[PDB]
């Protein structure tokens, strides 16, 4: 017999922070000798 | 492209002056020499070498 409007809310996320990472400022910051190491390892850095 | 660092322009070296030496080599060259039964220990601090 006697109505009213309510008002509800609803949040979607739609998007995400973008993140990179790298092989050189993660594992071998400065040393020039760390980075001989990852020389062997030269593949196993760009997929990432 | 790849990362970089700052080079550095200066060398900061902090030492403390006037500090009396070690003395190992007295110790080691002693005419009492010890056994390996009753070895001794001696402990160096705060001296050069
Ligand atoms: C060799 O070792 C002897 C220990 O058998 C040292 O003699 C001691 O010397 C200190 C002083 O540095 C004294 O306070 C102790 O009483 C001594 N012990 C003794 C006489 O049994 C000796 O100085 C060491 N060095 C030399 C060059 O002999
Ligand atoms: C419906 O409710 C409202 C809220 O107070 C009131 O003002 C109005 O008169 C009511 N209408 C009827 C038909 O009851």
């Amino acid at each position: 017999t006697n109505f009213t409007i309510a008002g509800h809310e609803e949040f979607i996320q739609t998007s995400s922070p973008k993140v990179t990472i790298d092989c050189s400022a993660f594992v071998c910051s400065n040393y020039a000798a760390c980075h001989d190491l990852l020389s062997e390892y030269g593949t196993f850095c760009d997929n990432i | 492209l790849s990362g970089f660092t700052v080079k550095p322009v200066a060398t900061v070296y902090r030492r403390i002056p006037n500090l009396p030496d070690c003395d190992i080599d007295n110790w080691l060259n002693n005419v009492s020499v010890p056994s390996p039964l009753n070895w001794e220990r001696r402990i160096f601090s705060n001296c050069n070498f």
